[PDB]
DNA sequence: TTGT
DNA sequence: ACAACTGCGATTAC
RNA sequence: GUAAUCGCA
């Protein structure tokens, strides 16, 4: 009913999954709970499943995220306990536990953390019929039956009939024996099966037969069976049929099954995981009920139903699931695009799925079945390549667990038009043509030829024979790839790089829309969740920075805005009002604009003038030369907020005490602290200052200091008293600093077309090359990247952007504009440039001799360059990786307790690692002393290291260490714990004496 | 040429229980012996203090603090005044607490245990020495059985002489009552033994010479006609022969290695030093507590009464041996023995073996002090020996050197004032930092260090930024592109290391790849484009002229300097042809083509016009003038190379 | 990465520790044996040390213990030399170490490998690094 | 390098003696490697 | 390519490296026992097998590297090869 | 898983 | 039974 | 201090 005439919601998948869960999965799980009766009198407690009612959360989301509490709902079910002596059943409602609730965006709040549930792709239960060719002889044919639990009832055939099951570890097993054990009398078996001559010539249980509803259906499909859907059990007729098909495969009457086909796979959504978690929680609850009944019998007391049930199992189960499950990950909130793209991921790796190493090559390639249902250019780069992928824009999840795609039906009928979400297996038996119909050759139009898809193949057929047509432009891609303008002119390899780099953008202090776009930024910003959308019609009577008042139908609703908040990836979140006071807004329109969004469209970068030429080497490899205008005009300024927290953990000996007056500290510090041991709001701090001062008696000084690189204003501090832990808990003090970061040498910039670079010099505007207009270019890029990485759409974008800037237009172009004609992008770009040149009379914009190229001058000398250069205004983004974060340096500070090597990590102030591939290079160069120094006194030799500082301060020569490092000594100790000795035992060549080194 | 003889020989072997005892045994001043671990307790309850005679005991291992003791009185080691080495009240010695790192312990085991490596590996050394099958030994170790004759060097009255006794149903109650009960206990060891005494008696009472003799005899017997038989029989004969050869080799090695097979069964188990397993609590220590608990329960059951049931003590012996197996090496038997959270326990074999094991993670790879990483950018005006280095990294790398500089000059009195001045970012600190590293070499390196050119050496130049500048021509070596790559920095402290870095590891000394000896540092992307534009040429044929010149180049320059000046003054274009006079060199590479036209006048001077040059001569066969036809690009490249060579030669003097 | 690691281990020990080991045997390199590729023959001869004198009539083109160069290879292919005896790590008299003459010219600078150089590691890296392509 | 425990048990039972004429042997021991400047001539 | 490089170096089977090489090796192993007697048959067979295996092992690796344009010097391949072909296996018949 |  | 790239950095969960 | 997960080049 929805998504067949417009782009569906990006978060509709999680929405419908959570809805189906709450609708049916809770009741289905509550139905299967057993009747607790563990006694001689058989005192029985029961839960009335019909009286299942969830309750609204006691706290709001804005309070859960603030107080680090979970956002859940209360499950109340009426229960009846029939006592043995009372001979009656008292009925009361019990609080089983809390069930987490999902937001409209798909995210859940557990312990104050935003977490998303990534979907998993698992093979569907069924019969599979693979084959394998033997080294010598005929090819072996095998049929595997897959169960919901994961049972494998294999069947094999040798050169003879030899219908042997591979269930047993032994050589083989008799299929006739299995059929006789099933119930067959050895006569009806041969009577029912086809080709009975072959069968007659040849002369644990619950989990294998636990076929799902899906399993039943599939079994019926492959092996024609009329077994009702309800009977989801491995019937012997199914086995008989399986055998029949297997023998038939030997004579050529069969078709093997492709296990990479989607129709053979199921998708597990948040509902499937929540249902299993609820079942496990119910099992734990039944165990706890049995235990408390056993205890009440020991204490000679018949208790009320409330006394039996405790709220622990449900809460602890859901908490452990959200905390430790491999398919529950924290939401990435670097930019609004990440929030939406995170919930569309489909993963092969997971609990019950292929591990990175396990996955065969075949698993990781596109299968023709993935067309329109999965993204063919969005994967995870690394060892898990081809195992983590996204979900198509127009896809939906089906009733049977299969992803479905929208296909138009061009076949003539009563309606003559349909949009059907065909499942993966069904679209194979259809002629799907993605081409247009704008061709006439003096014959009827239906006689024209067009490429089409049939039986997982490509072929050319007449328009009379095509049943389906793929009209939607964004049907075969995902949100990440669809945001790439002119994607047809870019290589498929660079598309993945561009999709990955769009995810890294940092929201800037100011936002500007893109001149050239694909038109998906609107719905992206709509479904991102960082936008204020009204839920009621009315008028905006009052406008304020903190809140917005919307008066409608005699009711006033207040919407709270976000003012300089902090995301999970240290990126600022802020919202600004868009609508003025006194205008009407419908239910759905935009009230305010969040970060990285202006005018309701996603805006992850800026539009700057760009020239493609080499400049004095500053552009070698990939490197960008940028002007100072981007610096002193705050074009790429961004705000980053980092949090630091230390809990006041109360030890058994003494609790921690927070005092401002702490001795043994210099007077230059502690200025920011208040009367209480905490920094004040609005205080500028730097590296090595004290944020929270604690006496820590148990006295000492476990304080909070700033690390290297932390220089920002203290925006807010929170004193968080922790409760609900069944006992007094430590208070938490969270400080927040805001670091304004400008664009600097070493920062990464990127373009939507896969172009990435690192700034190398900030030249002034006077030295920058200027156009014939007189304006200096903002950035200069290397023109040799285009033939290397094969990105041609960037040129188009630059030019169209120049044209737009001059004519004050914004172009939202759907991909694959060459379906209309040939060189449609080129025609559009050249036409818009000419118009700009005519309207604003700048002849330079369109040069008839070389369209799209102009001749610029040098800022230094003032002489024109020989060849023309490309001048445009592309959309450049600033990436999260920044130099400040990557800078690091260690002299001699801290060591590991056991290894005694220097520590790891930039935050921990640790050195760099000399691996085996570097020791090899050092040995090849022949630098023995450098290797020895690095392996002993710069790393592990405690005495030598202690002496190094003294020798360097005094200035004396550092002697060569002769003792063994701590790593070797450790080995000796370990090996001798393993009862193995190790002695150096050096022998002097002078006097032939053995000397042990300890 | 007598070489410098260095002789170092590491040695490994099985250690006797006496040595593992002497690794821990120590004699206090009072006269007690310390070293035995007997209690599973690691630390006190809500006191965070080491428990006595425990896994972390101060008495047996050492004090937890330097100069402090568990008794409560601090002392100074090495003082002039006489001080007792160890407190009379408390066993802990007054020493620096580094000993806890290097000090070992040992738990005495009432019932012996068998090493997992020797027993349960597919090649079983115990099953090799004792010709008894591996299944029999694994049973006798794990499943209650009996071995009839474990001693062959003592008198034996009973004539059982059996390999595996599957049951004790044989009459033994009438035999024990008949003999004095103490007497029965005395000879039961020579009689049927069970669990861990039979293996030790077989390994101890054994003659390796008789073993090699019998194995050689059986080898000589077999192989006469086994190959003639079927493949199965030949395979069995071959496997037996290989087993016999391995037995011979093991016995021959045991004869002359001062190592006894008795040490394969562990009477006493060593305990790792406490610091190496610091409690946060480790599994090592969890398994240690488990084996300690099981061993003390076994000792209690043994010391309680001899009339105790054999089943209980045997089951506790099996539990002790399984705990010892899980401690030493888990996973060889195939049983994971997970924790309370269904997680497998780590063992010493898992610690040593693995990529993340002891060897590869620690010994062959480690991190160093004096190191920093940052992103890399192009510095296109640097020399092959110079590299741009940020100041915030240099101040941390060379911090000790600038401290020494502040101490030497009258700028800082002490180390603290100098460190405070360095933290304050005073201007003199940067001057001292510059003066410090003018002759110091920096070792840059990259994470994918595939070849030997991944690590090189440069001269650090102080820059104002956060990005490490690198020379462009040196990028190929590091496979570096400025798209986000990062690099590390290393400072050689010793003078020998500085000499090595400055002489061997510099870029000017490594210009040829070690694969085929080809130039690795060459113009790649933009310099190649510039050179190609310089030396490309000019439009020669129909491109330069619209009509044939038959119906109907111009500039003549005496010096290359004049042509370059005219190009700088925009008089002539880059590709514009010209004539350049040469001083009798004829070094221009060209095709072997005869003159296209030769003009000979009456007086004797003949002009020879070639494709790219004109050579005027006279009647005396004397080359009067030579004019080369080229462009400013070729002469510019030639002049820049020649002037580079000449400037190098002049600067040498 | 995996291939680069294993190779280094096998040949890690080898280091040039002798100027000459005394071997009188050398492999015979002839073009017609392997279809006579000129470039491959030149690459094979360049960098090796001769183990036997090459005579074209009374004159000796190159004697023993001499390092072949591009000019010598060109003279050999011009004079159509018969199978040439050169030194190689195969004809060395030891497996733990090699000598300067058996190894030949150093790839780094262009002279005999100096004593103390570890050629084993170098070869492993020179084989592993181009394995990416 | 691949089977640490096996070769360790084998060398322990045999009693092997290793003379540090290799690079990784001195690397583990933390000493001067007999290569280049570490080769005494 | 690179999988073929790994294969030759780890000599899993001599048929993998070449069929002609395995044929010649088994032919020598069979025939050389007849002629040249006991003391001068094993040595000459070992030398012939070493020569043929080294020549083969190199030619294969160098061809695999040159098919893609990678130019490597035969010396580096030789050092490694020597180690592969530097040990001998005593037969089961002789024990002393 | 893939092969050893 | 054994092994299957090198390192770095970030987070949360114990 | 260890895991899980993602990213980086
Ligand atoms: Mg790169
Ligand atoms: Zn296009």
């Amino acid at each position: 009913n929805e998504g067949i005439s417009t782009i569906p919601g990006f978060n509709q998948i999680q929405f419908e999954g959570f809805c189906r869960f709450i609708d049916q999965g809770l009741t289905e799980e509550l139905y299967k709970f057993p009747k607790i009766e563990d006694t001689d009198q058989e005192i029985e407690f029961q839960l009335f499943v019909e009286t299942y009612q969830l309750v609204e959360p006691l706290i709001k989301e804005r309070d859960a995220v603030y107080e680090s509490l979970t956002y859940s709902s209360e499950l109340y079910v009426s229960a009846g306990l029939i006592w043995k002596n009372s001979r009656d059943m008292q009925e009361q409602t019990i609080f089983i536990g809390n069930i987490p609730l999902m937001n409209s965006l798909g995210t859940s709040i557990v312990n104050g953390i935003y977490r998303i549930v990534i979907n998993q792709i698992l093979q569907s239960p069924g019969i599979y019929y693979r084959s394998e060719l033997d080294h010598n002889g005929i090819s072996v044919y095998t049929g595997t039956i897959i169960s919901d639990w994961g049972g494998r009832s294999e069947l094999e055939i040798d050169r003879k009939a030899r219908i042997w099951a591979r269930v047993s570890r032994k050589q083989k097993i008799s299929i006739l024996v299995l059929s006789s054990a099933m119930g067959l009398n050895l006569r009806e078996i041969l009577e029912n099966v086809c080709y009975p001559e072959i069968f007659l010539s040849f002369l644990f249980f619950q989990q294998r037969c636990e076929l799902g509803r899906i399993g039943r259906r599939n079994m019926n499909r492959r092996l024609n069976l009329d077994i009702p859907q309800n009977n989801t059990f491995l019937l012997p007729r199914d086995i008989l049929a399986a055998a029949d098909h297997l023998i038939g495969l030997k004579f050529g009457m069969g078709a093997l099954d492709d296990m990479n086909h989607l129709k053979n796979k199921r998708i597990r959504s948040v509902a499937d995981l929540l249902q299993d978690q609820f079942g496990l929680a119910l099992v734990r609850l039944e165990n706890v009920v049995r235990g408390t009944i056993c205890g009440a019998i020991r204490h000679k007391l018949i208790p009320t139903p409330q006394n039996l049930v405790t709220s622990t199992p449900l809460t602890t189960t859901y908490e452990s699931f959200f905390g430790l499950h491999p398919l529950s990950q924290v939401l990435d909130r670097t930019n609004p695009l990440t929030q939406i793209v995170h919930g569309r991921k489909l993963s092969y790796l997971g609990p019950g799925g292929l591990t990175g190493r396990t996955a065969s090559f075949r698993i990781r390639d596109i299968h023709p079945s993935h067309y329109g249902r999965i993204c063919p250019i969005d994967t995870s780069e690394g060892i898990n390549v081809g195992l983590i992928g996204s979900l198509a824009i127009h896809a939906r999840i089906g009733h049977w667990g299969s992803l479905e795609s929208p296909f138009y039906e061009i076949s003539e009928r009563s309606t003559g038009v349909r949009m059907l979400y065909l499942s993966p297996g069904r679209d194979e038996y259809y002629m799907v043509a993605a081409g247009n119909s704008l061709a006439l050759n003096q014959d009827i139009q239906e006689e024209q030829v067009v490429p089409a898809r049939y039986r997982q193949e490509f072929l050319t057929i007449a328009w009379e024979q095509v049943h389906l047509r793929s009209i939607f432009p964004f049907q075969y891609f995902s949100i990440g790839a669809s945001l790439i303008p002119f994607i047809e002119h870019n290589d498929a390899n660079r598309a993945l790089m561009s999709s990955n780099m769009q995810r890294q953008a940092v929201p800037l202090s100011r936002s500007e829309k893109c001149i050239v776009g694909t038109g998906l930024e609107r719905q992206a910003a709509l479904d991102s969740g960082a936008l204020a959308i009204a839920e009621r019609e009315g008028r905006v009577v009052y406008t304020n920075t903190d809140k917005i008042l919307l008066a409608g139908n005699g009711d006033i609703l207040s919407i709270p805005l976000v003012i300089y908040q902090r995301s999970n990836k240290n990126t600022c979140m802020h919202q600004k009002l868009q609508v003025p006071r006194g205008k009407c807004i419908k239910k759905g329109q935009i009230l305010a604009d969040g970060a990285a969004t202006v005018g309701g469209e996603l805006a992850l970068g800026k539009n700057v003038l760009v020239a493609y030429m080499p400049w004095e080497g500053y552009n070698s490899e990939d490197a960008v030369l940028i002007s100072e205008r981007l610096v002193y005009e705050d074009i790429y300024t961004s705000f980053h907020i980092r949090k630091y927290e230390i809990q006041t953990h109360v030890t058994s000996q003494g609790p921690e005490k927070v005092t401002n007056e702490i001795p043994h500290l210099e007077a230059h510090l502690l200025r920011n602290l208040d009367k209480n041991g905490i920094v004040m709001l609005g205080s500028w701090v730097e590296t090595g200052d004290i944020l929270v001062g604690k006496l820590t008696p148990q006295s000492k000084e476990t304080c909070l200091k700033l690390p290297i690189g932390g220089r920002g204003r203290v925006i807010d501090v929170r004193w968080i008293q922790k409760r609900g832990g069944s006992s007094y808990n430590p208070e938490t003090i969270r400080v927040y600093i805001l670091q304004k970061r400008e664009i600097k040498v070493g920062d990464k910039v990127a373009g939507r077309h896969g172009n990435k670079g690192i700034i190398s010099k900030i030249l002034p505007r006077q030295d920058m090359p200027y156009l014939q207009d007189g304006r200096s270019v903002d950035m200069v890029f290397n023109p040799l990247g285009v033939p290397s990485r094969m990105n041609v759409g960037q040129i188009f974008e630059c030019s169209l952007g120049l044209a737009g800037s001059l004519l004050d237009r914004h172009y939202r172009i759907a991909p694959f504009d060459e379906r209309y004609e040939q060189e449609a992008s080129r025609k559009l770009v050249f036409s818009e440039l000419y118009e700009a040149s005519k309207q604003t009379a700048n002849p330079w914009v369109f040069e008839p001799e070389y369209p799209g190229k102009s001749r610029i001058f040098d800022g230094r000398t003032g002489n024109p360059f020989e060849q023309p250069v490309i001048i445009g205004k592309p959309y450049i983004l600033k990436l999260i990786h920044q130099v400040d974060d990557k800078i690091h340096g260690r002299s001699s500070g801290h060591y590991a307790l056991v290894t005694q090597q220097p520590l790891r990590g930039r935050a921990k102030q640790g050195g760099q690692r000399v691996g085996e591939m570097e020791v090899w290079a050092l040995e090849g160069f022949g630098v023995a002393h450098i290797l020895q120094e690095m392996l002993t006194y710069k790393s592990d030799h405690i005495r030598a290291r202690q002496e190094v500082l003294g020798t360097t301060i005094i200035g004396g020569t550092i002697p060569n260490p002769e003792d063994a490092p701590e790593s070797f000594r450790l080995l000796v100790r370990e090996l001798r714990s393993l009862a193995l000795e190790l002695n150096h035992f050096l022998v002097s060549e002078k006097n032939f004496q053995i000397n042990r080194k300890e | 040429m007598i070489d410098r003889y260095k002789h170092q020989q590491l040695r490994i072997g099985s250690v006797s229980p006496q040595q593992i005892s002497a690794w821990a045994t120590k004699i206090l001043p009072n006269g007690e012996i310390v070293g035995e671990v007997t209690k599973p307790y690691t630390f006190h309850y809500k006191t965070n203090k080491p428990e006595k005679d425990g896994l972390f005991c101060e008495r047996i291992f050492g004090p937890i603090k330097s100069g402090i003791c568990a008794c409560g009185n601090y002392r100074v080691i090495g003082d002039e005044k006489e001080d007792p080495k160890f407190c009379e009240q408390c066993g802990v010695e007054f020493v620096d607490s580094r000993i806890r790192r290097y000090q070992m312990g040992y738990i005495k085991l009432a019932c012996p245990v068998t090493h997992v490596w020797y027993l349960k590996r597919l090649p079983s050394y115990i099953a090799n020495l004792l010709d008894k099958p591996l299944k029999e030994l694994e049973g006798l170790v794990y499943c209650d059985f009996s071995f009839a004759r474990p001693i062959t060097k003592k008198p034996t009255f009973l004539r059982l002489r059996g390999l595996f006794e599957y049951e004790i149903q044989s009459w033994k109650y009438s035999i024990p009552l008949f003999f004095t009960t103490q007497g029965f206990d005395t000879f039961r060891n020579r009689e049927i033994s069970t669990g861990a005494g039979a293996i030790r008696e077989q390994l101890a009472d054994l003659d390796l010479r008789i073993i090699i003799e019998n194995s050689l005899v059986e080898w000589e017997e077999l192989g006469e006609e086994g190959h003639t038989g079927n493949e199965w029989e030949d395979r069995k004969v071959g496997r037996r022969k290989d087993f016999l050869v391995r037995r011979v080799e093991l016995a021959k090695h045991f004869i002359r290695t001062n190592i006894e097979p008795e040490w394969m069964v562990l009477c006493l188990l060593p305990v790792l030093p406490p610091e190496l397993r610091p409690i946060m609590s480790s599994d090592i220590n969890e398994l240690y507590r488990r084996v300690i608990y099981r061993n003390n329960t076994l000792t209690d059951l043994l010391t309680t009464s001899r009339s105790t049931p054999g089943e209980l003590v045997m089951c506790q012996e099996k539990l002790v041996q399984e705990a010892v197996d899980t401690l030493l090496d888990n996973g060889i038997r195939g049983q994971p023995m997970r924790d309370g959270h269904n997680k497998v326990y780590k063992s010493f074999s898992d610690v040593i073996e693995g990529k993340e094991g002891r060897f590869r993670e620690t010994l062959l790879g480690k991190r160093v002090d004096y190191s920093g990483r940052s992103v890399i950018v192009v510095g296109p005006s640097l020399s092959l020996h110079r590299c741009g280095l940020p100041r915030e990294i240099a101040i941390e790398l060379f911090q000790t050197f600038v401290i020494r500089g502040l101490i030497r000059q009258h700028l800082a009195s002490n180390i603290g004032v100098a460190k405070s001045k360095i933290r304050e970012k005073e201007p003199i600190v940067w001057e001292i930092l510059q003066e410090v590293m003018q002759g110091h070499p920096v070792l840059l390196n990259r994470a994918p260090t595939l070849h030997r050119l991944g690590i090189q050496a440069f001269q650090p130049v102080l820059v104002e930024g956060r990005a490490i500048c690198l020379h462009p021509l040196v990028c190929k070596g590091f496979n570096a592109d400025f798209d986000g790559d990062q690099m590390a920095v290393h400072v050689p402290l010793s003078l020998e290391a500085q000499v090595e870095a400055r002489l061997l590891m510099f870029s000017h000394m490594n210009l040829l790849s070690p694969a085929i000896g080809d130039p690795i540092s060459v113009p790649t992307q933009d310099m190649l484009i510039g050179l190609y534009v310089l030396t490309s040429g000019n439009h020669r044929g129909i491109c330069v002229n619209r009509y044939n010149p038959c119906n109907r180049k111009e500039p003549f320059f005496s010096n290359s300097y004049d042509a370059i000046g005219a190009y700088r003054q925009k008089r002539i274009n880059l590709d514009s042809p010209l004539w350049l006079r040469w001083r009798l060199d004829q070094r221009v590479i060209a095709s072997r083509e005869t003159p296209i036209e030769v003009h000979y006048e009456s007086l004797g001077t003949f002009y020879e016009i070639y494709g790219h040059y004109l050579i005027v001569r006279s009647l005396k066969k004397q080359i009067l003038f030579i004019y080369i036809r080229t462009t400013v690009g070729h002469i510019a490249l030639y002049r820049e190379i020649e002037e580079a060579i000449q400037g190098f030669s002049r600067a040498y003097s | 990465g995996y291939l680069t690691r294993r190779l280094v281990e096998v040949v890690q020990h080898i280091v040039v520790r002798r100027t000459d080991c005394g071997t009188a045997r050398g492999i015979s390199v002839s073009p017609r044996n392997g279809m006579m590729p000129e470039r491959i023959f030149i690459q094979t001869l360049i960098g090796r040390v001769l183990a036997d004198d090459i005579y074209m009539g009374p004159r000796c083109i190159a004697t023993r213990n001499q390092d072949i160069g591009i000019g010598l290879v060109n003279r050999f292919i011009t004079f159509r030399a018969q199978p040439i005896s050169i030194r190689t790590p195969f004809t060395c008299r030891s497996t733990s170490w090699i000598c300067r003459l058996c190894y030949g010219r150093s790839p780094t600078h262009g002279d005999l490998v100096e004593l103390g150089e570890a050629v084993g590691i170098i070869a492993g890296q020179s084989i592993g690094e181009p394995g990416t392509q | 390098f691949q089977e640490t425990a096996r070769v360790l048990a084998k060398a322990a039972l045999r009693g092997r003696i290793d003379w540090l004429k290799g690079l990784k042997e001195n690397v583990v021991l933390g000493g001067v490697i007999p290569v280049g400047t570490g080769f005494k001539g | 390519g690179l999988p073929k490089v790994e294969q030759v170096l780890e000599v899993r089977s001599v048929d993998s490296i070449s069929m002609n090489l395995e044929k010649r090796i088994e032919g020598w192993n069979k025939c050389i026992t007849r002629i040249l007697g006991i003391p001068w048959g094993f040595l000459i067979g070992a030398e012939l097998t070493i020569a043929q295996s080294r020549i083969s092992l190199v030619n294969k690796i160098q061809q695999v590297y040159r098919s893609q344009g990678v130019q490597i010097h035969n010396r580096h391949l030789e050092i490694i090869v020597r180690q592969i072909t530097s040990k001998v296996l005593v037969s089961e018949d002789g024990m002393s």
